[PDB]
């Protein structure tokens, strides 16, 4: 019913929410079950691993050709060491204001998550570096 | 890097177009970028750039014989899940009786 | 599955959208075929109506309670009595700028069309009343 | 569990039969249980068992 034109919309809508991250972060890896929503606080998730978001770490969206979407680059965190072995269901990101963004997923490479784990559980202070990440906008 | 992802013994004479027209190239990795070396024994005959999935291939026409092998390799570190190349050869319709 | 906060993040970008058209616009309406995406300039379809959004056409936008997305409520342009006849197949939304914003395609009262009514058949001289629409957007 | 074990790029337009007949697999693991998902673009499209 809505196909975003690129530059005029989606290349906004990217710029306005990933620029949120200009100032930095940090991501946090907790264990499941996953909270049903950003609203639901924690109560018996343990953590596993935290990471630091690069400031910036989006910014500026552009144009992806032959398809339908409009990407924004993601940097890259240091490798942060893991805290207690856990099998991770879920995970967490804040902005350097901490301020809760969004809920993420948790799945091997082939899964679609943008947690992107080369295995399915980590260990104990075994430094795991990330892959990479984006955002899209859906068009 | 570096890195000789896949090979193949040519086993009856070919003949391939000139920049590889007509092959083709597919990978998950919106963004990742690089460039693909293809050999032939020692002799540079073909490249291929990357760019967040934007392929282009170059090179000029040239012929395959049986007793060679083509070699593919790479430059630099990549990232993704999947990775699809393929090209494609023209070949002579000779019965084998 | 990634899930926005809606507080922090989804009205953030709800604003970041339908704020432009505070300025006012407009909407038009065709015939089929559908062209491919809004970059695909109309070739041969037929005008019957066209619409503009009164100043400001959106802003502010809120929550919606017991739903997975955020809304906005927009203005109601008035009425309109098309020029020509046919049966309304696609519609493009055209900004005071000039600029395109996005398309969408045309549906029934019991569609989810960008555009819902209750005929698709039409004819020149024999307008009807924008009663209300407004934007949404999952979190 | 959920790792891709195989991929190819389509040159030229190809037609599929219908149940994938034709199609045969086999393997040493007389014990071996399992099912597989055939994937185009983003939506399954063939399964398997």
């Amino acid at each position: 019913a809505i196909r975003f034109h690129p530059t005029n919309a989606a290349l906004v809508a990217c710029n306005a929410v990933v620029d949120l991250f200009d100032a930095g972060g940090s991501i946090e890896v907790y264990t499941g079950p996953q909270p049903n929503d950003p609203t639901v606080a924690v109560s018996t998730q343990t953590l596993l691993v935290t990471f630091a978001i690069p400031a910036p770490g989006y910014g500026p969206a552009e144009l992806v050709p032959g398809q339908n979407y409009v990407r924004a680059p993601g940097a890259l965190p240091a490798v942060a060491v893991p805290g207690a072995s856990g099998v991770a269901a879920w995970a967490r990101v804040k902005n350097n204001a901490g301020d809760v963004i969004f809920d993420g997923d948790v799945g091997t490479s082939a899964s679609s998550a943008f947690v992107r784990l080369s295995t399915t559980n980590l260990t104990a202070g075994v430094g795991v570096s990330v892959t990479a990440s984006e955002y899209r906008q859906p068009t | 890097a570096d890195e000789t992802v896949g090979v193949h013994a040519v086993s009856h004479e070919t003949v391939i177009p000139s920049n590889m027209a007509g092959s083709i190239m597919v990978t998950d990795s919106s963004t990742l970028d690089g460039v693909l070396n293809v050999m032939v024994g020692t002799s540079v005959v073909g490249t291929v750039t990357i760019t967040d999935g934007a392929a282009v291939f170059a090179s000029s026409e040239f012929n395959l014989d049986p007793g060679q092998l083509v070699r593919i390799v790479s430059t630099s570190e990549g990232t993704f899940e999947y990775v699809g190349l393929t090209l494609v050869g023209h070949r002579q319709v000779v019965y084998v009786d």
